[PDB]
């Protein structure tokens, strides 16, 4: 480890790293692992110190050495593959990288399944709603809230049945067993250790789960799979398969779906990037974040790579007024760059979205990018129902529940607020169930009432701006 | 049954202990009953029951000296068996502790023991140790005889004695002197936190040694010097009973390559050795500075020995490493991963209320005099922390004590204690101390609960309504959890964001356009993050960002040079309002006096989703507005407020305003005059009406109007 | 919301307790009247001290509720300072504090 080797004395550092190596040799087949790698050695233009620049020096030596030690592997582990002096990263030495980056909903769930192996669980206990609730949870914080849920079981229990000390009864332990209560006491006293940092997963969005848009859905399916589905059709007529889409139009119609839910069928990873991200490269001269996202992608294949608010570097130059000239920057030029040397045979697919299509680069537009377009606007009555009814697959519905009418009033809403109308609903169904055990279904009383608090999100000014610019481009 | 669960006091008194009043029934004792208390090692303790309002069921709340005597500490569980028997004593002989009576003479009978216990009917047991304190020190002393045994009440025909040397402290008593909880003046809020993470492996240890999950290991305590950062740790530790270790920066640093890092090493050996233990770092950015910012190989090595030892904490069980720093950003990353010290607490800067408690801990031995106003000090002290209040009540003491020593004139290796116990310090004496004080924490942002309530809005009722139900229906009942306001200036915005602070006794954090500006101008917007990490520690706070389109006026607003809208510092506040969770307890209120030219990204959904305008007063809202900034003044039954509200059909709240101060001068001035008219008359607001105007013009009023019919 | 009644107690010189029963709005001169009749000598000036370190004065309408008296307190019971002077210097213990007509129906606290 890093910082162990670092607190050596000069000499001692490179002593001790050759060592391993040496060792290793003579205990062939044999796996070296470094841990904290950036810390053991750090980019040498970053550091002033003579003793780090040599164990750089030494440790790209013995990795060269591997020709000769046969049967030796040397792996590391850092938290950033750029926070490293990019000489170890070259031909030879640490050729082979892997992102293991944070565990997804299934992975938290299958963390949780191999914690309690040994476990007696009761039958109130739902480890899939923790890994659902556990959102920024590492397997370290996963493991840790299923030894707490241990001991809760066991102090309630056990500790007045037992002695303090070391050997307990077989059937003693047998008759512990875990309830929910304890899990939920560990998880609200654990705290995410990853919760900042962006999850990249398979998406559980399906097609079933959007409302409207049915042209759109194929649209996607054409875009993204016939190109590796159909592949002698495309080379029988020179056709060159688009690279990707972008949508605009107004906010909650769906377009976060869209993009799940082709990555869904295709069983591919959705990786996400928001405005937030676009900006802090700009504003924090760290261009070369462009380079990690696009090789996320390379990397996390097949996956989707999503660019949302794509108008924040149009903005960040003023947006709706600005200087004089046109949108291009350096992030959106690095953007660019990364999109023409990606090659469709990695299968990623990139997808775009704006709410602001008036004030983005051209060039993101241009054969090779992001060349078509699809306008996704407020859903129309037909939608709103089927919106409606796609969010309430999960509840009894009573037979007075008018979903027609509803859709009918909420003319102006968009998809976004049809589900917090549903939801609100559900909530309202709750609370009465609840209420009658100190109710089955949902009740017309409880979709009227959540009427009273719901708002469309918007306005009817920015309607007709997104037809008009719809309308402008035929 | 017949048990609680030992607390600390809100009395401070000695003789007394607080039950809830439903144990008290339970017991059939009644408040002043004398009861005994079991404690551990086969020890008992004579006091005094009351009830009040704030003991928990199950808890008895007990003071420093109460668990000394019983050899308890916070955290454990005592007997209460009442003892009616108890009789009046005789004649007690008490004598007082040698740790606390050097440098000091006199008939410590007479200044102490007598006013302490004459007609105070303290109960009294053989052995028990009490703190009376007087004359700038603070003095305590042991029971050795008691005619009555094993305990008594003192009655006023009651013998005290005194003869003989000062008494040896037994190794297993701590002093009343050492810091403790009951030192702590502000920042109680801290203090809670640090206790729910550290008491519990320190007090109940078997709960993290059967199980695999460390506690935290480290906690980064950060803000100005002088807040209690260190106070704070020592404190924890002579409460918990843990080892206390100190170490800084400096003594680490000032070593030799090779005896540092072993001086840190062997530092931590020592607490586990000790354990359960406590080891703080003070000057954390001066042990372990950032690394590009040196080239030493000392300096490195001590750090990669740092985060070793840090590491090695899960194998040195009940030991717990804290340090201090000024900011969380300035010492290097790596202790802050995963472990380590990723658990930080801002301190802060201690608001009126905080100070006032501070100065009433370090005059607990001072006599004052009854002119002495501590909370119109702590009023004034704006910008002070503990250590600023320390050195002021030191510098009013001095002055008090030259004033008289220089006629007293007792030249010895001692003090009579007669001396001091006639001196007692004056506000002329804090007056000149504060003259000569000057705050160490000035230039950093104070934050604290406002004083405008809704009572100085005049108008705006709905308003009210609407912010009040924003706030209780998360509590009482996804939510929004903040609001843009807009219109013209001079209306109230800045009063409606403090208000509902006010009344929620939640902080204020205040962001006016020159910080903006700041931030942009220094290309600094970074430390937006930190402004919502003060949010977070300081929930339940209001975030107000003032002026928002100030860094796009100050770039042009209708003309423009580079940018437009949006700039370095509103992306950076839209991308930290993303990580915000409507559970943190922070409400973000904005402000502009632009609407159409402000990034509209900040109305977008999650983040200020309320939208409220803020018109110019209407008639009965002006006359409300005139009344409210007149009520801190003496007026005369003349002044016709709803004629004045009448005529000023176009004013903003702030130009009622100026007219009220308008009248006001002019009353003072003609008083002065006179002297050399006592109330506010109406010639004097007829007079402020010839000069003052309306300041929102009828197009902007156009121009607010349309924005919010454009919006709906 | 709890109380509406108090009981008080009175801890005397001789070592005996003297308890009885007031309304939470009662005034202390009811307080006074009381412990004046349960007296050996219902005419010597005495004062009543309350639990908090306050002293009860008869002559003040103050309510038990007021005074911090509700609902239970002990009160410390002393014969007026020109009494206890008189009673000192003529060497006169004041061995009992109650009337006999009560102290006949002592009870032992449980
Ligand atoms: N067409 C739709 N059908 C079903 N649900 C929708 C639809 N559009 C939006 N929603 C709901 O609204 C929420 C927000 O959608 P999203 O596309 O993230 O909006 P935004 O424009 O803010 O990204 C989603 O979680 C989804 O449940
Ligand atoms: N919050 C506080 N409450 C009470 N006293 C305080 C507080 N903060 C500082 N002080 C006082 O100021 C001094 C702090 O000096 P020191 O012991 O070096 O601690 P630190 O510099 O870490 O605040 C002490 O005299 C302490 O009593
Ligand atoms: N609605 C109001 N009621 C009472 N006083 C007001 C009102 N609006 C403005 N004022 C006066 O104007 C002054 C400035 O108010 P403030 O809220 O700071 O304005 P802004 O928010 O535009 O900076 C206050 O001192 C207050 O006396």
């Amino acid at each position: 480890n890093g910082p162990e080797i670092m607190s050596k004395l000069a000499g001692e550092s490179e002593s001790n790293l050759r060592k391993a190596f040496e060792e290793a040799e003579k205990n062939a087949p044999a796996i070296i692992f470094i841990d904290e790698l950036d810390a053991i050695a750090p980019k040498r233009e970053k550091t002033h110190g003579e003793v780090e620049r040599r164990i750089v020096s030494q440790l790209l030596t013995l990795m060269d050495g591997l020709k000769q030690r046969a049967h030796v592997i040397v792996m590391a582990a850092t938290n950033r593959p750029n926070s490293i002096d990019p000489a170890l990263r070259r031909f030879g030495r640490f050729d082979r990288e892997v992102d293991i980056g944070i565990p997804d909903a299934t992975g938290r769930l299958e963390i949780l399944q191999i914690h309690t192996k040994n476990m007696k669980l009761a039958d109130d206990v739902d480890l899939e709603q923790v890994a659902n609730e556990t959102h920024g949870h590492v397997g370290a914080d996963l493991a840790a809230l299923c030894s707490e849920a241990a001991l809760q079981a066991i102090r309630k229990k056990m500790d007045l049945i037992d002695l303090e000390d070391e050997t307990i009864d077989a059937e003693v332990m047998n008759s512990l067993a875990v309830t929910m209560d304890d899990f939920r006491w560990a998880l609200s006293q654990s705290n995410p250790s990853a919760l900042r940092e962006t999850v990249v997963e398979v998406p559980q969005v399906t097609w079933e789960d959007i409302g409207g848009l049915e042209d759109v859905k194929r649209e996607l399916q054409e875009l993204v799979q016939y190109p590796v589905e159909h592949p002698d059709k495309f080379l029988k007529f020179g056709m060159t398969p688009s690279k990707g889409v972008l949508f605009y139009g107004p906010p909650g119609c769906g377009k976060t779906l869209l993009a799940k839910a082709i990555a869904n069928e295709c069983q591919a990873n959705f990786i996400s990037i928001k405005g937030p991200e676009l900006l802090t490269m700009w504003f924090g001269e760290s261009e070369a974040n462009v380079r990690e996202i696009f090789d996320k992608a390379r990397q996390a294949a097949p996956c989707v790579l999503f660019f949302d608010e794509l108008d924040s570097i149009a903005k960040a130059r003023g947006g709706n007024i600005g200087d004089g000239g046109g949108a291009a920057d350096r992030v959106i030029n690095q953007i660019l760059t990364e999109m023409d040397g990606m090659s469709t045979k990695k299968n990623v697919f990139i997808i775009g979205a704006t709410n602001r299509p008036d004030i983005i680069d051209p060039a993101i537009l241009r054969p090779g990018r992001l060349d078509q377009l699809i306008y996704i606007p407020l859903p129309d009555e037909k939608s709103r129902v089927a919106i409606l009814k796609a969010n309430l697959r999960k509840s009894p519905v009573a037979k007075d529940v008018d979903l027609e009418f509803l859709a009918k009033m909420t003319n102006g809403f968009s998809g976004a607020d049809l589900t917090e109308i549903c939801q609100r609903a559900c909530k309202l169904a709750i609370r009465e169930s609840i209420e009658s055990e100190i109710v089955p279904e949902i009740r017309r009383d409880h979709f009227e009432e959540a009427m009273r608090f719901a708002r469309r999100s918007v306005s009817d000014n920015d309607i007709r701006k997104y037809e008009m610019f719809a309308q402008t481009l035929q | 049954p017949n048990r609680l669960i030992v607390d600390e006091a809100i009395n401070e008194d000695n003789s007394v202990v607080s039950l809830s009043q439903p144990k008290m029934d339970e017991l059939q004792l009644f408040r002043g009953d004398t009861v005994l208390l079991k404690g551990k090692k086969r020890r008992e303790a004579v006091c005094i029951v009351l009830s009040d309002d704030t003991c928990s069921d199950e808890k008895i709340r007990m003071n420093r000296v109460v668990r000394n005597n019983l050899r308890v500490r916070l955290g454990d569980v005592i007997s209460i068996q009442p003892c009616p028997d108890v009789k009046y004593g005789k004649r007690i002989h008490v004598l007082p502790i040698d740790d606390t009576v050097e440098g000091i003479t006199g008939n410590l009978f007479e200044v102490y023991l007598k006013p302490y216990f004459l007609e105070a009917y303290r109960p009294i047991r053989k052995g028990d140790i009490f703190l009376v304190r007087g004359g700038m020190r603070a003095v305590e002393f042991k029971v050795v005889e008691t005619d009555p045994s094993p305990y008594c009440i003192v009655a006023p025909d009651t013998v005290i004695h005194c003869e003989g040397e000062p008494i040896k402290r037994e190794d297993e008593e701590e002093s009343l002197n050492e810091v403790g909880y009951d030192d702590i003046g502000g920042c109680r809020k801290q203090l809670a936190q640090i206790k729910e993470m550290v008491e519990l492996p320190l007090r109940h240890p078997a709960l993290f040694k059967a199980i695999g999950v460390k506690p935290p290991r480290g906690i980064l305590l950060y803000g100005p010097p002088g807040t209690g950062k260190t106070l704070i740790a020592r404190a924890v530790a002579n409460e918990t009973g843990a080892f206390f270790f100190l170490i800084n920066g400096p003594e680490i640093m000032s070593k030799l390559a090779g005896e540092s890092e072993s001086n840190l090493r062997k530092a931590f050996e020592e607490a586990e050795k000790n354990a359960p233990a406590i080891i703080f770092i003070d000057e954390l950015d001066a042990i372990a500075p950032k690394r590009e910012k040196t080239h030493g190989e000392v300096e490195r090595r001590i750090v990669s020995q740092l985060l070793t030892l840090m590491d090695g904490l899960k194998q040195r069980a009940h030991v717990i490493v804290m340090a201090a720093t000024n900011r969380p950003n300035s010492i290097d990353p790596a202790l802050r991963r995963f472990g380590r010290f990723d658990r930080e607490v801002d301190i802060g800067i201690p608001d009126a209320t905080g100070r006032l408690e501070i100065l009433q801990i370090h005059t607990k031995n001072m006599k004052l005099a009854d002119d002495v106003d501590l909370e119109q000090v702590a009023n004034e002290t704006h910008g002070h922390v503990g250590a600023d209040l320390a050195a002021l009540c030191s510098e009013a003491a001095l002055q008090a004590i030259r004033k008289k020593m220089d006629l007293i004139d007792l030249e010895d290796e001692t003090i009579d204690a007669e001396v001091m116990n006639s001196l007692a310090v004056t506000m002329d004496d804090f007056r000149w101390a504060l003259s000569q004080s000057n705050p160490s924490a000035l230039r950093e942002t104070v934050v604290e609960v406002p004083q405008v309530t809704w009572e100085d809005i005049g108008g705006l009722e709905d308003v009210k309504r609407e912010l009040q139900e924003l706030v209780q229906y998360p509590v009482e009942h996804t939510p929004s959890k903040g609001v843009l306001f807009y219109g013209p200036p001079g209306c109230g915005k800045t009063l409606l964001a403090k208000a509902i602070a006010n009344e929620c006794q939640a902080n204020f954090i205040s962001i006016k356009g020159p910080e903006l500006l700041t931030m942009w101008f220094g290309e600094s917007e970074a430390n937006v993050r930190e402004i919502f990490d003060k949010a977070r520690q300081a929930a339940p706070c209001v975030l107000f960002f003032d002026e928002l389109d100030s860094i796009a006026k100050a770039r042009g607003g209708n003309i423009g040079d580079g940018g437009g809208a949006a700039d370095r510092v509103i992306n950076q506040i839209l991308t930290e309002m993303d990580g915000m969770s409507t559970k943190k307890n922070v409400f973000i209120i904005g402000a502009t006096n632009r609407p159409d030219i402000i990034d509209p990204a900040i109305l977008r959904p999650g983040r200020l989703d309320q939208l409220i305008y803020i018109p110019l007063p209407d008639e009965k809202s002006r006359v409300a507005i005139l009344k409210a900034n007149l009520r801190k003044s003496p007026v005369a039954k003349d002044v016709d407020l709803e004629f004045l509200a009448k005529m000023t059909n176009g004013f903003s709240g702030a130009d009622l305003t100026e007219i009220c101060q308008r009248a006001c001068k002019l009353a003072i001035r003609e008083s002065i005059e006179s002297e050399i008219v006592p109330e506010i008359r109406r010639d004097h607001f007829e007079e402020a009406m010839r000069f003052a105007r309306r300041s929102v013009s009828d197009n902007d009023i156009r121009k607010y109007e349309m924005f919010a019919q454009t919006l709906q | 919301r709890k109380y509406n009644y108090t009981l008080l107690r009175v801890r005397l010189p001789d070592g005996c307790l003297l308890q009885g029963t007031f309304y939470a709005r009662e005034r202390l001169g009811a307080v006074y009247g009381f412990v004046r009749e349960a007296l050996q000598s219902d005419w010597l000036p005495f004062e009543l001290l309350a639990s908090g370190g306050q002293k009860l004065s008869e002559d003040e309408n103050l309510a038990l509720n007021e005074c911090g008296l509700v609902p239970s307190a002990l009160l410390t019971f002393s014969w007026d300072m020109a009494v206890l002077e008189d009673i000192k210097a003529a060497g006169a213990e004041p061995d009992s504090i109650l009337k006999p007509e009560l102290l006949s129906a002592i009870e032992k606290l449980l």
